């Protein structure tokens, strides 16, 4: 689980600095890494698709290493990840920038920390009357987002299996690794590179040209509505 | 293009008036002596799930029907309304003397009794 | 199991387990196997004494089950419900809730007729553990296996066995209709002509 | 380009008292129109993967599009080719609602058993959240399931949308010199825009 | 829960027709009719999953018993366009089938919505009007003639050039169903849009001969059989909700107008419970000199096309 | 959680479980409710015999009224408590297991 | 927006059918295709006012650029039945011609939905998938029969007899889609109805027999062409939806599937974003002993018939 997390969290460019991650800590059932958000992040006050992204697949890392090795009898061990994962997944259908479900009244105002704020679980947050239809679109989209970073995660994590031995053995061996020792140990092992996700859009300050559209608005609007039924 | 939020304080208003003959003083459509309200009550009796719905319609009904009286009496004074409107933006005082002179001049017609909002159950005095 | 005693009258049973720490994972069968055990009380009164037999206790015991067999729908995610985890307060919108119960009820199913297959195949052991602890008042592990192990077991019809989709079918959006699919063409709204088979236009 | 540090709602109508239906339009036009120009001028086709979710501006304007658009259905009781659906419910709920302002305007098994048979083997209060939890359950079915004005609001925003889009997609060298002034000029003012409306 | 009773549903555009009929909400029970070939016909359509029913009758001896309690009487019937033959022999065919329809019609049932679709319609709805004047059941109000696909081809061109959404598109047509005479009203277009004036010639040309360019590009292998089929059931879909009390129901038909000194022109009208309640007065004028110059050259071809079908009509047995 | 319905399940999800959770306790009603107008008609003579006991002495004890119960009283056929249910059961089974035995041993030997 | 190819539109059931498929509001592009006669059809689909875009391919030479970004390939080409012509040579027309179609397919568009519907289906889909693993472009979970025709006569002939309201009813069909095969699932009908043992016999037979009912009511003048076409467009909206993301899409269709010791058999199936995602397993048991017995015969036929699918499918060039 935990050489799981560790590949995943060092197959990425820009993923977090990895302090150090250790076995059964102070003699609890359990492991723990300890990952730091570069600062970056930390002075731009808002989130990136791109970033939840990157949470949600290096939150899968575990389980799916787990999965992947020991096969389809899939514990319980990364239930958190699986809470954690789905909350993140939940804040990509909320927003309102999302071209499925950015022009519906989601979650109202009653009427009155950490990187990813959760508006979901906002005190004055309770969630707006929805129809049958419309909360289907919810379900398939938060499915549709969670199947995609569970894929990411199965296809990286089949992409290199040596480096997640490698750092298993160091595990084992050590009962405790480092960033360090975990950058140096796949620098001679040329893994397969993710791209990029959280590289900004950016404009050129004084490059005098025409930047472009496509040319429209990505929002769709909300009309999904069965025929009415026959003997009328 | 030009509308107005002027008459949405009466309109309301009507929206009280129509329950309290469906609720409170049982002046209903078919007029029944079912009361679920009362002047020191705080809510209204069990009331149903479905029966609610009927009781809805019974207050759209009557709302529809005093709009439609109105919109029918008032329509057949259309002119005598654009004279009244012009004597009032043009002399920006008017009284009931001149009103009836309005009324008078330029063919109002009144409403006669008795007046009911409906006919279909209206009975006379012994 | 280690020990047993009826000197006690509780809510729960008097059972005595022998703790072992180390419960790093727990498995979809664990979890079924849980929710079996979950509701013995009502099954075994039910089929010896009869359903008009039943205690106010024994029959407060399929209600653990009900929260055991939520509680894997919803907070673990191997079953047909999705891969997502839903605490029960409010994170359940109102399309999931007739598969939630579906699949609930499909889990009682399942659940309840395996406990009234276990217990009477092994029926001549289950009265011979009952009038051991008539006797003696305090039995043992190791009488309860060997009485486990001794005793004749009558065969029985096997189980069917649980199945999420069977149940998901007709729990979706539209309803039962969706299933059988009568099609339709509508040219009432706007300009345009639709020949729809339950998709929305 | 410098980050900034909230009821603007309020403000709008207590000034607006008999003011026309007209310019509620033009408002939700304008509180609408910065997800027009970022949806425009982001460069097509990443997964999504370079959004701004859960900032600061972005939620108030979602909450004062709502809002606007609560305030036009709630008083439609020509301009629109159609009007809200009206649910049959709304009504009644309006006239008792008046109703009750004008008139607040106005001022364990029973452990002890019984040895008379009158009397009862449980206490009244025994399955009492049992009965609150199925109401509040069978609350909550009858209320989110008769929503029939969440379709009207979206296709309402969406033509607002098309024509915010179709009128910058024109004006476009406008806010594209535009943005160049504010990444070359860190401050900027009106008189500046109407300097560089040209 | 109305009954429709189609008039040749074994034909090419009977069986798509009679398909479309089916599926709709409105329909409960249909009477299939042809010569020949009506059997199968509802044998296929009697397995759909559908509550609309479906009954059908083998020639002119069931035919009195098929216009029974019928609301809406549909007359596909007409022998598509074959090789070697002229528009003479095809127009005394097809008048006499519809003869003999609506002549069944008249002696079953007065009061059934008539909807003439077989060709030339120009000159076979004064047919259908004479032979239902000569036996004194004649409603004027309930005889229409299926113009849909003009309007359909409109929508289609204009929301092709002009790139416009599809459903919003609808395009006014007056005038007559053959050729010249169509009239598409591009200045009174919804949504507004600004045309040019080669696009308003290209596309007027275009929806005049656009039946024209699919009986070229079928290879002489019959006309228009599934975009007739969906003008044929959105008319009827039309007419069955007009019969609901449906107060908006507004169709683009050729019936008997008093527009112009034309005894018969296709125009928009509102149809009620009883048939025509209005015929819609804003289309005729507010027309520019292109429309009014194309009105009055179609005029006269008309007016030929209506004197041939009521003198062919009135001819000696 | 006493009830057959399912297997108790005193609560559920959607409305109509919900709905018909208040069913049950109105149908147990109308059969105890059809069950004492059964058993209040069968004791016709008795219910006349104490109730002019009761109007004329206004008290009774233990004694005189279960004398009342004996010299007019219906038949009362008690259902079996649970050791006669757990005696035909323990028999019906140790029967049916040695007629298992035979089916085993003689078609076996 | 997803794009569908018809591989034979130019036929008895490829017309209504490609003109249903038309009316979905999920297709944006629909490439028709025959080795002729395609050009007509394009016409008349050209002139509907649906934004679903129609473009035709003729001949194989153009084939390759039909199948260009196609998401379902509908398959129903193959030659009704004709008059002296026996199953063996039937089966050889239909069998060449959707194996050129499958080679074609392989070739062009490996990771598309296959739709086959040319009779009979059930030696016919491995002979797909024969042809297909020639290729090393097999997919089992993109591969399906369509036997909906079946559970939709089933539908109809219950709801007809027991009077049950025909929108909820709904029977579940098990076999193939050839006569003795089809297995109707009459104790497992919802809504719950009893049902006694000469009404299950006669329901039963009925099923079985529909089609030749169909074919000698029709007196030789082909198949079903708007039944077939209504269960082939049922399915391709169902595939159309199963890619579009909904969670519910469950059909009844012939796939390769391992619940009994056949390669291939048609029973519930739920399609997913991948093509199909589960099999109903609990179809099979809770069966009677009728149900039992019914599927021990239809076994050995199945097998019979899977058998000489597969058997010529990998026949010597």
């Amino acid at each position: 689980h935990e050489a799981g997390h560790i590949v995943l969290a060092h197959l990425f460019p820009r993923f977090d600095w990895h302090a150090f991650s250790q076995l059964l800590p102070g003699g609890k059932e359990t492991a723990v890494s300890v990952f730091y958000p570069r600062e970056d992040m930390v002075d731009q006050g808002y989130t990136t698709f791109g970033y939840m992204k990157m949470q949600m697949v290096v939150a899968h890392g575990g389980r799916c290493a787990e999965r992947v090795v020991f096969g389809d009898n899939v514990t319980d061990g990364g239930k958190d990840d699986l809470e954690k994962i789905t909350k993140i997944a939940r804040e990509m259908v909320i927003s309102p920038q999302s071209a499925r479900l950015g022009l519906t009244q989601l979650v109202k105002k009653i009427g009155m920390g950490e990187l990813i704020k959760y508006r979901w679980d906002h005190p004055h947050v309770m969630p707006a009357e929805m129809s049958v239809e419309v909360s289907e679109l919810f379900t398939r989209e938060l499915t549709r987002y969670i199947e995609e970073t569970e894929e990411l995660a199965m296809n990286a994590l089949r992409a290199n299996r040596h480096i997640l031995d490698l750092i298993t053995r160091e595990l084992l061996e050590k009962s405790r690794i480092t960033g360090l020792e975990v950058e140096e140990k796949m620098k001679d092992l040329s893994p397969l590179m993710f791209e990029d996700f959280v590289k900004p859009f950016q404009i050129n300050p004084d490059d005098e040209e025409l930047l472009p559209h496509k040319d429209r608005v990505s929002y769709q609007p909300v009309d999904l509505r069965a025929a009415p039924l026959h003997r009328s | 293009g030009d509308e107005n939020f002027l008459s949405s304080s009466e309109i309301t208003k009507a929206q009280e008036i129509a329950t309290r003959m469906v609720l409170q003083y049982g002046w209903g459509p078919d007029d029944s002596p079912a009361v679920y309200y009362a002047t020191n009550a705080v809510s209204a009796l069990s009331m149903g799930n479905n029966h609610e719905y009927e009781m809805a319609g019974k207050v759209e009904k009557i709302y529809d029907l005093a709009y439609e009286k109105a919109k029918g009496m008032l329509l057949k004074n259309r002119r005598v309304l654009e004279k009244i409107t012009e004597e009032l933006l043009e002399f920006e005082i008017l009284t009931h003397k001149d009103l009836e002179r309005i009324v008078h001049e330029n063919g109002g017609i009144r409403e006669k009794e008795p007046f009911f909002l409906s006919g279909t159950n209206y009975n006379e005095a012994l | 199991i280690s020990e047993t005693d009826i000197n006690s009258i509780r809510s729960q049973p008097n059972m005595r387990y022998s703790e072992t720490s180390g419960r790093v994972f727990a498995r979809k069968s664990d979890y079924v196997n849980s929710i079996i055990r979950a509701c013995a009380p009502r099954v075994v009164e039910e089929e010896m004494f009869g359903i008009e037999n039943l205690c106010w206790i024994s029959a407060k015991s399929t209600l653990e089950a009900s929260q055991r067999a939520e509680f894997l729908i919803l907070q673990t995610g191997m079953t047909a419900f999705g891969k997502a985890y839903y605490r029960n307060q409010r994170d359940l919108v109102p399309n999931l809730v007739p598969k939630l119960e579906a699949l609930r009820d499909e889990y009682m199913r399942f659940a309840v007729e395996k406990c009234s297959s276990i217990l009477q195949e092994y029926q001549s052991a289950l009265e011979e553990i009952t009038d051991v602890l008539l006797e003696k008042g305090e039995i043992k592990a190791d009488e309860i296996w060997n009485i486990y192990n001794t005793a004749p077991r009558i065969p029985q019809k096997p189980v069917r066995p649980v199945d999420e989709y069977g149940a998901l079918i007709y729990a979706g959006r539209w309803g039962i209709h969706g299933v059988s699919l009568p099609g339709r063409v509508t040219f009432s709204p706007g300009n345009i002509g639709f020949a729809t088979f339950g998709a929305p236009r | 380009i410098y980050m900034k540090k909230s009821y603007l709602y309020k403000w709008y109508f207590e000034l607006g008292t008999s003011m026309k239906k007209f310019t509620i339009l033009l408002y939700l036009l304008s509180c609408s129109a910065g997800s027009v120009a970022q949806d425009l001028w982001s460069l097509p086709v990443p997964d999504e993967k370079n959004r701004i979710t859960s900032y600061g501006f972005v939620e108030n304007d979602s909450d004062l599009v709502h809002g606007l658009l609560e305030v036009q259905g709630a008083l439609v009781g020509t301009l629109l080719f159609r009007s809200e659906p009206r649910d049959p419910l709304y009504m009644m709920q309006d006239g008792s609602c008046s109703i009750v302002d004008q008139r607040f305007l106005y001022e364990t098994s029973q452990t002890d058993p019984p040895t008379s048979i009158y009397k009862r083997w449980f206490i009244k209060n025994t399955q009492e959240k049992h009965f609150e939890l199925l109401i509040q359950r069978q609350r909550w079915l009858r209320t989110n399931s008769s929503l029939s004005n969440g379709f009207f609001r979206s296709n309402t925003r969406s033509e607002s949308y098309q024509y915010l889009s179709n009128l910058f997609i024109s004006n476009g060298t406008l806010l594209d010199r535009m943005t160049k002034t504010l990444l070359k000029k860190r401050w900027l003012f009106s008189d500046e825009m109407k300097i560089g409306f040209m | 829960s109305y009954k429709v009773a189609v008039l040749g549903a074994a034909g090419g555009i009977g069986q798509p027709l009679s398909l479309l009929i089916k599926m709709s909400p409105l329909v409960s029970t249909l009477h299939l009719y042809d010569i020949a070939n009506v059997k199968g016909v509802a044998a296929d359509l009697s397995h759909c999953n559908t509550p609309s029913q479906v009954r059908d009758f083998t020639g002119p001896s069931e035919l009195a018993d098929c216009l029974k309690d019928v609301n809406v009487v549909v007359i596909p019937a007409g022998v598509p366009r074959k090789p070697g033959m002229t528009r003479d022999d095809l127009f005394n065919i097809n008048a006499n089938i519809v003869k003999t329809l609506v002549e069944a019609v008249a002696e079953n049932c007065p009061n059934a919505f008539i909807h003439i679709i077989s060709n030339p319609v120009n000159s076979t709805v004064p047919i259908a009007a004479e032979v239902l004047k000569k036996k004194g059941v004649y409603d004027p109000k309930k005889l229409f003639g299926v113009t849909t696909l003009d309007v359909v081809r409109a929508n289609t061109f204009v929301s092709q050039k002009k790139n416009l959404k599809l459903i919003d598109v609808d395009v006014p047509v007056i005038g007559g169903h053959a050729g010249i005479t169509i009239l598409p009203l591009l200045s009174k277009t919804k949504p507004s849009v600004n045309f040019t004036d080669e696009e308003i010639q290209e596309l007027t040309v275009r929806i005049q001969n656009a039946g024209t360019e699919v009986v070229d590009a079928k290879a002489g292998a019959g006309s228009a059989t599934l975009s007739m089929a969906y003008a044929a059931a959105r008319f009827v879909e039309s007419s069955l909700r007009a019969l609901d009390g449906d107060g908006d129901v507004y169709e683009c038909s050729f019936v008997e107008s008093t527009l112009t000194d034309l005894p018969f022109f296709a125009s928009r009208v509102k149809i009620g419970k009883n048939g025509l309640e209005a015929v819609i007065e804003s289309d005729l004028q507010g027309l520019t000199e292109y429309e009014q110059k194309a009105l009055e050259a179609l005029k006269v071809e008309l007016k030929a096309s209506i004197d041939k079908g009521v003198a062919f009509a009135n001819k000696p047995a | 959680g006493l009830s057959d319905k399912h297997h108790g399940l005193n609560n559920f999800w959607v409305a109509d479980r919900i709905n018909d959770i208040d069913v049950e306790a109105l149908r147990i009603l109308n059969m105890c409710y059809e069950r004492a107008k059964e058993i209040l008609g069968r004791n016709r003579t008795l219910m006349d015999e104490v109730v002019e006991k009761l109007v004329q002495k206004k008290s009774l004890t233990k004694q005189e009224f279960f004398t009342l119960v004996e010299l007019y009283g219906s038949s009362k056929p008690m259902p079996p408590s649970i050791l006669e249910l757990r005696k035909i059961k323990r028999l019906e089974l140790e029967e049916m297991v040695l007629k298992l035995d035979m089916t085993t041993a003689r078609n076996s030997s």
